[PDB]
């Protein structure tokens, strides 16, 4: 009995830990997607500057 | 010819001529200065005006100060006469012993040699260090990279390096401190005169020197490298004698490029580095090559901004360089000296043809294992390590121990770790991890391979902890 | 696509990767110990 | 005899003079010359400086025309003369080109004397246009079992070889090229494939490395290696692509097949962003042109397999680009990704987890798909691309596999036995019915019983035995192109008795 | 009018004035205005001079008469400074008189090549257990102290500059430190209070604070660092010990880069000018430690540097950790979680390191640097004489290292303390009352055993005598403590 409710248990775990790390990738991918146009602007921002200060 | 200044914004200085104006990369003699001051002519801006990058401070020059012009680039004292002596970016010896009295002079700036002067033979270079020797083999007279962050062990690995391979160097030797600490040149000068490899009383030293530091102009950090080469390459072609060419560090030229560019009158390429990265960078590193002549044995550290190895300047290195072995921070916080990435280092000679079927397929078994136990740390993390099955713990065991017995004392390091330095044949090396690979010592413990030589010391360590 | 790699628990410097080099030492620390004992016990002989 | 040839050159050469057209420079600077004057100068034409450097006139500012150098700048000083050579940059071109090191204007660099080319064709020329060109259906063999299984090449297709530094793409390139080996020398025209490797940013040493092993392996005798090395000036690493794909382009229009293999077309892009950066061109995402995706892309789609109406020749290029970190959503790596047909993908993890060469097939893709391949390679691939596809998808529980499904463990062991199966050894391409024998030994079930580290030694040794032993089922599979029921069942009985007999 | 050894202000703004005329004036030469207001000649263009105010510019307007003064910008330098609060120019801000001082020297003087430098050998004594124990720093080294806002870092300098007094008021000569402080951006009332620390620690008798506050202008914070920096050059080639503290050199590179691109030069990465790099290079590389050639002083330098959310890799903290020798890393994370100083040493390093330290002091923090890396491996979350006890040992090691704050502590009490915690008198001991044991400790031996402590200062290193009296006392103390 003791085994067959821990594997039970077990899977039951597993997959809310799954679920929540599919809920935080996401969260991280949008915050990631975010960053990235960030660095992209901030880059060309500056050769642009540069650019242009000459 | 004599121009006069008329811009001394920064460390860009603007001449003027009338009668003659000097080519591209030309010396110019700042008259009226109470050092020797040079300039080299970077730009022709046209109304026989030239934009110069100066190789010392700027300091003091005023609008109208006359310029004279050398004719040609700049000119250093080359030869057998500059052994043991250290010199600056334009030749003059800053070791307070005199002039470097030579005969022959020698320009800085060269063509790089030609297709045909290319020699494809490579042989192995053994140094004594089990990462190294195991996994990215030095070649004799190949490019050689020390790619790493601040503080993995750039400066000391190379310094082990000269150790270890220039005292052992039938032929001479040349370091070209590029950028660097002050501090680091003046120990490297001590330690090199108490080794005998710089003999101030009589003339059988091996290494000539080459300082460009920190506190330099950005003109003078992009210039040194070349300064150091164009030694190496005299005592490449003139003499035929195999050469040594020690630089640390190659990332100041390219650094001192990217702090000059923005004067220079150029738009930025990304993260700011000159738009003539690749090209300047190409055109120093083709000159070091061993050709049919000679042979340079170049072994260059190379710093890697924010440990970005995708950083422009040290990406660039990788194209340049046969052998490369990239130090990582993970790796030395673990207290594994030197920092050596197993997985990350490279070279042209790791090949069945070239070191022996036995050397690569321990080489490769030691990465594979190592690949994967870092695929099984992951499962480590959130299963646990007991919870592990009895193969995969074997596994992790056998890479525990290869990791450990990577890590090798350094005579250079005995003043941090305290341990003997160590110099590992690569048989013993081969016959080490290959032993440790079959499981020969799954019954000794972790902490044995530590710090250690030839396998024969990792036992002997391990007997003498079960004696305590 | 963004895609990830193996061992990037480590990578990361985070509570996880902490966790199982603190699991891992600890593991290995116990093994060396029976190790340990087992070749004091041999080297007796 | 020296002297005499000496005197017979110098008096065949003639030193006419004649008018030009001619400007004072300016202004010099990081390879860029401001020339005055030269008023009818077309457009990216080549011009000559007193010094004897080459340019190519690329900005036709109204005040002054940019002019690019072919060489050091130390040699232009200001108020030089540039004369006006008259024409549009061109490249020599021919059969005379093959078993030659030649640099990006087509200038002998290994020695062995100027070369007899007999035409001249320009850098610039247009790519064929919709209607010349015909679907790709003939394979391009490269040699290796993952490529000319997974991610097949057909003649006329721009594939990409994509993937970080030192990850095996020269490697395949290499080997692709000495692959070609067994077709030149043969007799079948309609199989020799011509393969050109550009060589861009990379040091002299490298290129001699290249060079060597594809004469220690007899592939130079069909190959035109065009270097521009790192030491070059950007102009020549920007022309080295357009130089060789016109050499390509003469191979595609004469009917023969031709391979091009722009190495490191990434630090190309960097020469050329080079070049448009210090001629003040506006810069754009990392500071590279706008006009950078038209670069690769009016490059690039000059690979075409022509109709036989227009002689049916083919010109495949493989672009080779070096991402940083494996990351694809970088500029050049998306706009090369964009304009080829597929890619084939390298990772480092695999590299180093035993898989080599390290083609992630995940990743690695090939839009021309199975109608480049023969019919036997297509039979066996499907079934092998349908079960790694299926491998791939269960391989997160090889950790645990031990207690799982009985059909999920079967994948696994089906999965790692194929995946033992596409490694392959470096500089040792394997023909096609070699391939596609090996194949049919993995897919129908007979290495499940075998160790999965044994398969190596298993494939070496049956290689060997169908090579020599079986040598008509090979040549007849070659032959016929398919893997009929007879053969089919000749193929059953010799591995049966192989594995058989193997312990 | 002269245009050769005078001249007039074409425009004048944000600081920046350029004049017409000069046609004398040398690069980062020091020009006069009308109005009283001091310049440096930076951009030299061919029909103009650029020159950045060295004050407000409500002062100067256009036609204004500008006077050469024939000399490279410099700063008032001497011993007459100790005590004494100046500002970027060397002028007295204290309201205490006219400084005495009689030599003046350029503030961008070359630095020392390599043949007048000698090795670090002398510690540099800061009174902090975890500095002086596992980020030992030497004579001559310069140190990063790196971290975020709020962390440590001007508490760690100003514990460093009031450990000294022991040794500035002693006999020996070879040990006094004349330290020195430089304010970059930090606000008024910030530099009054640590002043009255100083001076209420009886520190300010030996140290020169030299202020560029954030109301002054951006060329008086870009030369601060330099002036504090002859200062001490002075001190270094006299045979005399300097410290100089740079508190804040991002500042100072902001004010660099204002600077730079108000006289129209190229931004180049996060607008910062190409070479602020070379900014800080110039000065961090004025350390260094004579030999007995050229007086044997030195010149330590302790750099400061913001990071702003703990990315330690951006542009200018990357590059003052390639320029120096070591790293300092004080981190928020190890401040709350009631680490203090939060000196995260797992990345702290010293390349000098063992070099320069005192025997004992080496020879006890060998071990507990091994315990604390093992405690480190296996900190995070069942041995009880392997896990379980090294982890305890770390533990009451990690609560060992903290120290409150304007307490520094002399060395030999540091070798004592650290002994006691080694050789575990201070595992049977709750984690919690660690600290008031040894504070305990700290009264019980600076009381009864000052005879030991000289003994161990004397020799400096503890021997078989030693460590057995060391261990008598400890272990009667802990019976009487517990
Ligand atoms: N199939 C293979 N098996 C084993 N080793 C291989 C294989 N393919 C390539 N290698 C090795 O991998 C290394 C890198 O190969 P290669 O030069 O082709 O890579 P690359 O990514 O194109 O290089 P780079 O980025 O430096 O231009 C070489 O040492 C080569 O011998
Ligand atoms: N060793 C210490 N023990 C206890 N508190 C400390 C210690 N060091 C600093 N603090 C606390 O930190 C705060 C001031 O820190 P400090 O000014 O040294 O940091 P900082 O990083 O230099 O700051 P800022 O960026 O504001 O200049 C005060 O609240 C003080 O009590
Ligand atoms: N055997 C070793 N190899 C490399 N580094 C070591 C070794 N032993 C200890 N270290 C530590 O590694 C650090 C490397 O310093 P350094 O070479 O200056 O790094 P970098 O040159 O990258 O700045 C030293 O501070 C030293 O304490
Ligand atoms: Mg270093
Ligand atoms: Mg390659
Ligand atoms: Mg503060």
């Amino acid at each position: 009995e003791s085994t067959t409710s821990e594997q039970s248990a077990r899977m039951t775990a597993m997959d809310n830990a799954s679920k929540n790390a599919s809920e935080m990738i996401d969260k991280l991918t949008l915050t990631f997607n975010r960053t990235r146009q960030a660095v992209i602007t901030k880059e060309l921002i500056e050769i642009i500057s540069g650019a242009a200060a000459l | 010819a004599t121009g006069r200044i008329v811009a001394v914004i920064g460390a860009v200085v603007d001449v003027q001529f009338d009668e003659g104006l000097p080519p591209i990369l030309n010396a110019l003699e700042v008259q009226g200065r109470e050092t020797r001051l040079v300039l080299e002519v970077a730009q022709h801006l046209g109304e026989s005006t030239v934009r110069t990058i100066a190789m010392d401070g700027t300091e003091g020059l005023v609008r109208g100060q006359k310029v004279l012009d050398s004719g040609a680039p700049i000119k250093i004292p080359v030869g057998p006469e500059t052994l043991g002596r250290i010199m600056n970016v334009i030749g003059e010896p800053i070791d307070e012993r005199g002039p470097i009295k030579t005969k022959q002079f020698a320009a800085i700036h060269a063509e790089a040699p030609e297709f045909m002067e290319m020699s494809v033979e490579q042989e192995i270079l053994v140094t004594g260090i089990k990462v190294v020797d195991l996994l990215a083999p030095y070649a004799k007279g190949g490019k050689i990279g020390l790619f790493g962050g601040a503080g993995v062990g750039k400066t000391v690995l190379i310094m082990e390096l000269i150790n270890n391979v220039a005292k052992a160097h039938g032929g001479y030797s040349v370091f070209a401190g590029v950028g660097e600490r002050t501090r680091e040149g003046n120990d490297l000068y001590h330690e090199m005169i108490e080794s005998g490899v710089i003999n101030l009383k009589d003339a059988t030293s091996k290494v000539a020197l080459v300082y460009g530091q920190m506190n330099e102009p950005p003109g003078a950090r992009a210039r040194v490298a070349l300064t150091g080469l164009t030694v190496a390459e005299y005592f490449r072609d003139q003499e035929g004698q195999d050469v040594l060419l020690f630089i640390d560090n190659i990332f100041r030229f390219t650094q001192a490029g990217s702090e000059v560019s923005a004067l220079l009158g150029r738009i930025p390429s990304a993260v700011g580095y000159q738009p003539t990265l690749a090209t300047d960078m190409g055109t120093m590193q083709e000159r070091i090559t061993t050709t049919k002549k000679g042979s340079i044995t170049s072994v260059q550290a190379i710093y890697v901004p924010a440990d970005d190895l995708t950083d422009p300047a040290p990406a660039t290195t990788f194209a340049h360089l046969d052998a490369t072995t990239v130090l990582s921070r993970a790796i030395a916080e673990l207290g594994i000296y030197p920092a050596v990435d197993p997985l990350d280092s490279t070279s042209r000679i790791m090949d069945p043809n070239i070191v022996g079927s036995e050397h690569y397929d321990v080489a490769r078994g030691v990465q594979k294992i190592l690949q994967d136990y870092k695929s099984l740390q992951d499962i480590i993390a959130i299963l646990g390590m007991d919870e592990l099955s009895e193969e995969d713990k074997l596994t992790v065991s056998r890479a525990r121990k290869i990791q450990r017995f990577l890590s090798q004392p350094f005579q250079v390091a005995e003043v941090f770790t305290g341990h003997l330095g160590k110099l590992v044949p690569l048989k013993e090396t081969i016959k080490g991890f290959q032993q440790i690979l079959a499981g020969e010592y799954d019954h000794l413990p972790e902490q044995a391979f530590y710090m250690v030589g030839p396998i024969e010391e990792a036992v002997a360590k391990a007997d003498k902890l079960a004696e305590e | 696509g963004v895609r990830s790699g193996a061992g990037a628990v480590r990578d990361a410097g985070g509570a996880f990767g902490k966790k199982e080099q603190a699991d891992e030492e600890r593991y290995f620390r116990a093994r060396a110990r029976e190790q340990l004992a087992a070749l004091k016990k041999h080297h007796e002989n | 005899e020296v002297s005499s040839i000496l005197e017979e050159r110098i008096l065949g050469a003639d030193t006419s003079v004649d008018l030009e057209e001619t400007g004072r420079v300016l202004s010099i600077g990081d390879g860029i010359a401001r020339v005055h004057g030269l008023r009818n100068v077309q457009a990216e034409e080549m011009v000559e400086f007193s010094s004897g450097l080459k340019g190519m006139s690329l900005n036709l500012e109204p005040d002054n025309v940019g002019v690019v150098v072919f060489g050091n700048d130390k040699l232009i000083k200001e108020g030089d003369i540039v004369k006006r050579t008259g024409a549009i940059v061109d490249v020599p071109v021919g059969e005379e080109l093959l078993g030659r090191v030649v640099d990006a204007l087509g200038n002998a660099i290994d020695g062995k004397g100027p070369i007899g080319s007999k035409t001249r064709r320009r850098v610039g020329l247009k790519a064929p246009g919709i209607i010349p060109r015909i679907s790709v259906r003939e394979p391009m063999q490269t040699g290796i079992k993952a490529v000319d299984s997974l991610v097949p090449i057909g003649r006329g297709q721009r594939e990409l070889i994509i993937g970080d530094r030192q990850t095996g793409k020269t490697s395949i390139a290499i080997d692709t090229i000495i692959n070609q080996k067994r077709f030149n020398d043969g007799t079948d025209e309609k199989k020799k494939l011509y393969c050109i490797y550009v060589a861009i940013g990379q040091k002299r040493s490298t290129v001699a490395q290249l060079v060597k092993r594809l004469t220690d392996a007899d592939a130079m005798k069909y190959t035109i290696v065009v270097s521009a090395t790192a030491s070059d000036a950007a102009p020549l690493q920007y022309l080295a692509p357009y130089s060789g794909c016109s050499m390509g382009e003469y191979f595609r229009d004469n009917g023969k097949h031709a391979l091009i293999i722009y190495d490191d077309l990434s630090k190309q892009a960097v020469a050329y962003r080079q070049m448009s950066l210090l001629l003040r061109r506006p810069p754009g995402r990392e500071a590279y042109p706008g006009d950078v995706f038209y670069l690769h892309s009016r490059l690039l789609e000059r690979a075409a397999k022509m109709n036989d109406a227009f002689g049916g020749g083919s010109l495949t290029a493989l672009p080779v680009i070096e991402t940083q970190a494996g990351d694809v959503s970088a500029y050049i790596p998306t706009n090369v990704i964009s304009i080829t047909d597929g890619q084939i993908f390298l990772e480092t993890e695999l590299f180093y987890k035993g898989i080599r060469p390290a083609i992630n097939v995940g990743l690695s893709v090939s839009r021309v798909g199975s109608a480049a391949q023969t019919r036997a390679m297509k039979q066996v691939a499907g079934t092998m691309k349908l079960e790694l596809a299926q491998y791939r998808e269960v391989a997160a529980f090889a950790q645990f596999g031990s207690d799982l499904d009985a059909a999920t463990q079967q994948l696994l062991s089906r999965g790692v036995r194929l995946t033992e199966l596409l490694k392959q050894g470096q500089y040792a391409p394997m023909a096609i019915e070699e391939q596609v024998a090996v194949i049919y030994a993995g897919v129908r079930g007979y290495l499940d019983k075998l160790e999965p580290s044994k398969i190596t030694k298993f494939e070496n040794a049956f290689l060997s035995h169908v090579i020599s032993q079986h040598q008509a089922l090979l040549g007849k599979i070659r032959a016929d192109g398919k893997i009929s029921e007879e053969t089919d069942a000749k193929l059953k009985e010799i591995v049966t008795n192989f594995l058989a007999g193997f312990e």
